[PDB]
């Protein structure tokens, strides 16, 4: 056994950034392609019904749903297909654009940079109160909590974070 | 919305989860059109968990934290319910936010569950029986729930009822998903004598659920069990 | 169910210091002193028996003495080996706590990675010999502005320097 | 000292390794007591590795690099030579650098070589062949032996000769140490748009092996095979 890391393509692909680099191109495109066949099986079950059990809803209303969902293209006849390029996008959307490192740089706070984390300090907060915590800055809020991270460091913020 | 609304048998409930045995309606609140909010301890998703003392066998991770009385009284579970939402609001507040959250409302667990190809018919595990002002209850479809933490307070995870042993998750239909989650714990990193000690925010770590979620209802998620290893450049 | 995580080697961390000399427990430590300082006990016993020494290439005092010099031994007034437990700690200090990669990074004043584990691919052609490349005193950061920010380290400003494979 | 300077038997000479069958001599510089530089690629001290080749199956490392002409002229050799020498000065000018040297030339491996309790003997493989002006040859003790890279020419590393199964490296005897080093090649790693691309100073890296060296020539090193899991928080 060699000294490295252990880690899963779930967690690699949600956290993104750096981390995402270790899933090869190779298995990037075979999760693609297979995915790709999942949502082709999805629209293959749509076609074949022809009817709707239960009386919560239409055929034609939940047919819908499931083409806005999965974005299918829909012929003149009512037939679904899954187009190539609106599933690469879509794909690409769900596995890489929604990712931890994307939020981090639209907070703009201050995180850690891979997924794994070996830390053991653990705090309690309290985010409800505007003075500890607000929808539009977080922690960061405009004293000089808004500088360098401030309201993010445990010491220089200590009041918000209480040690467990 | 606050704890001590009262119910309305449509926003505001209490409701029952199918397949959790005989477990006693829980009050639940509907914060957004699929999504709905527990302030509960899970002790329902995990077959294997329905309680809240520390395992026989201390679990083998850096840090865990019991406390069976937390989330156990009105008010603990009134700031529970408004810290979720501000984190929800948090999210929405950012462009990426309202996408993955029109994402995951979109995301309709597949009508895969007729044996009969002429027929579609919902899964009913992609449920939740919500109690009615009379006393009914209605069986209503749902994407996503925030619950409150099983025994280890500090775990934070999306999960589905029980384990996906139809593979829901990872086969393009989508299952109801279930985040573990606490707005009053975050974890402490360091980064940067000069080492500053900084605190995770909570909003990063919901959307990392919600991400989990996302992926988890369109079917495309990939096996949690699924690890490999990545050798170092040995000196 | 295999987890997320680290697999790391306790060489490996000991050598590289700082903060990943964290991840050996203070039980694993200790019990790994104890052992070492069993061993050199081991080797006083050894000197302690021998009498005489094989070969002509030198004489048994001399052999004796570069062994006390190197464990550190106490020796008695008939010439007896000990080991001295608070001898030894230093020694065992100096030697797995003290010369550490973080100790030598802090003296040289370079910039460097934080862990022994390196997932890098990029590998550079270097050329040291030179002095207008590299120093004794100041590695590439020599006194241009290769002095601040650790730029001389820098392969893209001090690009004449790394030449990627 | 240069590579063309003229073999006198003590400080520059042709040498062999012990147990290093059939290999021809090689040149060797003493650059200070105890310590010796070869020039070559070591296809010596692994008998699984006699030549240059890359491996039938790839290393399953981040990188590698063949190259079975390097190190193979006078040049290079002068060139390798004094980029080491000038490695080892530049550990030397520091106060940890003046100790940990001092270190490793009182480690002398233990002459714990004899079967018989009342009689101390050398181990003979802590020593090197040393060809004299006349051709004659001494057996000389060592303690270090910097020498080139093996096939993959970025891989460094300390070593014994084949593989310590006296466990002299881990029972407080200590052995001669190898170390697969050039000063001609470096890492990069990436720190702080505005990721910085620096390059690891190879006085660092020598500092390194020279410590697993310490550790392995006063016999407390602990087995490289030794590896152990940590488990991350998972969420
Ligand atoms: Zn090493
Ligand atoms: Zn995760």
């Amino acid at each position: 056994e060699m000294s490295g890391l252990e880690v899963s393509f779930e967690e690699l692909r949600t956290f993104g950034g750096h981390d995402a680099k270790f899933i090869d191109s190779l298995q990037e495109n075979e999760f693609r392609l297979y995915y790709y066949n999942k949502f082709k099986d999805v629209a293959s079950t749509l076609n074949k019904a022809k009817s709707i059990i239960g009386t919560t809803a239409s055929l034609q209303y939940m047919k819908n749903v499931f083409k806005e969902k999965y974005l299918l293209s829909e012929d003149t006849s009512g037939k679904f297909s899954v187009d190539k390029l609106k599933f690469d996008k879509l794909y690409k959307m769900l596995t890489e654009i929604y990712t931890e490192d994307n939020f981090v740089n639209f907070f703009k706070v201050i995180n850690r940079k891979t997924y794994l984390n070996f830390d053991k300090a653990v705090f309690r907060i309290n985010i409800v109160p505007d003075e500890n915590y607000t929808i539009k800055d977080g922690f960061n809020l405009k004293a000089n909590l808004s500088t360098n991270f401030n309201g993010q460091n445990t010491e220089i913020n200590s009041r918000n974070f209480t040690r467990l | 919305m606050a704890y001590k609304d009262p119910v309305n048998g449509v926003d505001i409930a209490y409701i029952k989860i199918p397949n959790a045995g005989q477990m006693q309606p829980v009050k639940a609140f509907k914060i957004h059109n699929k999504i709905w909010v527990i302030p509960e301890r899970d002790t329902f998703t995990n077959p294997e968990e329905g309680d809240l003392n520390p395992p026989p066998e201390a679990k083998q991770v850096p840090v865990s934290y019991y406390d069976s009385t937390y989330l156990s009284t009105d008010n603990e579970k009134d700031n529970y319910l408004k810290g979720v939402t501000k984190l929800f609001e948090r999210i929405y507040s950012t462009d990426l936010g309202r996408m993955l959250l029109t994402s995951i409302v979109r995301g309709i667990p597949f009508w895969g569950g007729s044996t009969i190809d002429t027929e579609l018919k919902v899964i009913d595990t992609n449920c939740i029986n919500v109690i009615q002002p009379d006393g009914s209850y209605r069986s209503e479809e749902l994407n996503l729930v925030i619950i409150g933490p099983s025994a280890d307070i500090i775990q934070f995870e999306c999960k589905s009822f029980g384990h996906d042993v139809l593979n829901l998750t990872r086969n393009g239909y989508g299952s109801t998903q279930y985040i573990r989650f606490s707005p009053d714990f975050t974890f402490g990193f360091e980064e940067s004598l000069g080492a500053g000690k900084f605190a995770t925010d909570p909003a990063v770590t919901l959307a990392h659920e919600l991400i989990h979620a996302e992926h988890r209802l369109y079917g495309i998620a990939i096996n949690p069990n699924r690890v490999f290893k990545v050798n170092t450049n040995a000196y």
